[PDB]
């Protein structure tokens, strides 16, 4: 980052700490839903959040940097305190809110700010709000294979690598815990705001480093782990169709990633470590085919792997969503049948009845090894 | 529905 963007960020986190933010978004949304998932303050319900800040909170000026930032409401410019003045324009400066034509309002450009499992993020606003397609991925999948991790169990010691990081929030949740944390992607987008939410949350190189790099490559390199999270690209869409470089998995089926990283673990986990993957995996009314392949790790190496279904669709409730996306994606009129190919794609080749949505935990070297599969 | 496009979002 550029020495004026990192002050920037510092006055950020000035900011938000001196109104108390985190506290405020935990309130708002509550604690039964705070680690349930992202898409909690959307278009749908800026309205409310809104009227919460006007009425509950007395519409205090205090406040109206925030709302800028949270859910891009427009505050008069003169209106914001001083201290919060300076503040916007460096923020419009960077690019991170937009300034109207007659610079009198402040208002959101395409970051939203959020808070998960304590830490202060920044993400793509577009993924809860209008527009274009997005560009830095983050989901429920995001959350739930961050809540699986026994964070006790963390010594300050621990090597943790959080591959594939997107917003980084897998890597700033290890870091509360091991003082040393690897994040690694190759998106440009992901990556810029990566580095702007390691310094939100005050960690920087020496706590947390930020690497480009392919993680076919972080997977063969030498470098050994404690502790790995990943949530890698793992959606199948059918042949002629482009995705995201954040969506788009490898192999037949979309799972490549899955299996490079799941057949490295031996490897690279240090004896006794621990790995945790998401993915939304096909399967039969019995349960996902990627866990199937995964037995020759509990009878080849001694793994113990634990898989916690926590939602299940119909593979028919997913054909609107990914042909939606992708038509969105390429920019594709709509005179094409892409549901049509989605359907027969699942069925020929996914042989997808069912969508699971798993978070797998994987342990080498394991004193009770075995396959638990965990469905409600 | 609610819960579905993981890895693909919005
Ligand atoms: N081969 C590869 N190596 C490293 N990162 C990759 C990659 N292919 C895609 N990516 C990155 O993988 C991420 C998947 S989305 C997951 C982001 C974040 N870990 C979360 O859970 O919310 C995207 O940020 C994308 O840029
Ligand atoms: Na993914």
């Amino acid at each position: 980052m550029t020495p004026p963007l990192a002050t920037t960020i510092d006055r950020l986190r000035d900011y938000l700490d001196r109104v108390g933010f985190q506290q405020i978004y935990k309130y708002i949304v509550a604690v039964n839903h705070y680690a349930v998932t992202p898409a909690l303050i959307t278009r749908n319900t800026a309205a409310s959040v809104h009227h919460f800040f006007d009425s509950r909170l007395g519409g205090r000026a205090e406040f109206a940097l925030l709302q800028c930032l949270m859910t891009g409401r427009p505050a008069e410019h003169a209106a914001l305190p001083d201290k919060d003045r300076a503040l916007a324009d460096a923020l419009v400066t960077a690019g991170l809110l937009r300034a109207s034509p007659d610079g009198r309002e402040v208002s959101g450009a395409d970051r939203q700010l959020i808070s998960a499992f304590g830490v202060d993020l920044l993400i793509d606003r577009r993924i809860h709000f209008g527009g274009e397609v997005h560009e830095v991925y983050i989901g429920p999948d995001s959350y739930w294979m961050l809540y699986y991790i026994n964070a006790s169990g963390i010594a300050r010691t621990h090597r943790a690598v959080d591959l594939c990081t997107g917003s980084g929030i897998a890597a700033l949740y290890l870091s509360l815990f091991t003082d040393h944390v690897l994040a690694t992607d190759i998106g440009d987008v992901p990556l810029a705001l990566v580095e702007i939410n390691r310094r939100l949350n005050r960690r920087d190189a020496g706590t947390m480093e930020i690497r480009r790099e392919n993680l076919n490559d972080t997977l063969d390199g030498r470098e050994r782990f404690d502790l790995l999270t990943c949530n890698p690209p793992f959606v199948a869409f059918p042949p002629g169709y482009s995705g995201t470089l954040y969506s788009q998995g490898t192999g037949v089926d979309g799972l490549g990633y899955m299996r490079d990283i799941v057949g490295r673990l031996p490897e690279v986990l240090n004896p006794g470590g621990s790995a945790y993957l998401v993915a939304d995996l096909c399967g039969d009314a019995h349960g996902p085919h990627f866990l199937g392949e995964l037995e020759s790790m509990v009878t080849g190496h001694g793994m113990r792997i634990e898989a916690f279904i926590d939602h299940v669709l119909p593979a028919s409730a997913q054909v609107g969503p990914i042909s939606d996306f992708l038509r969105h994606a390429a920019g594709l009129p709509a005179d094409t049948d892409i549901a049509a190919d989605v359907q027969a794609f699942q069925r020929e080749t996914l042989r997808a009845d069912y969508y699971y949505l798993t978070t797998i935990r994987l342990q080498t070297a394991a004193q009770n090894p075995g396959l638990r599969m965990l469905r409600r | 529905x609610y819960x579905g496009x993981a890895x693909v979002x919005g």
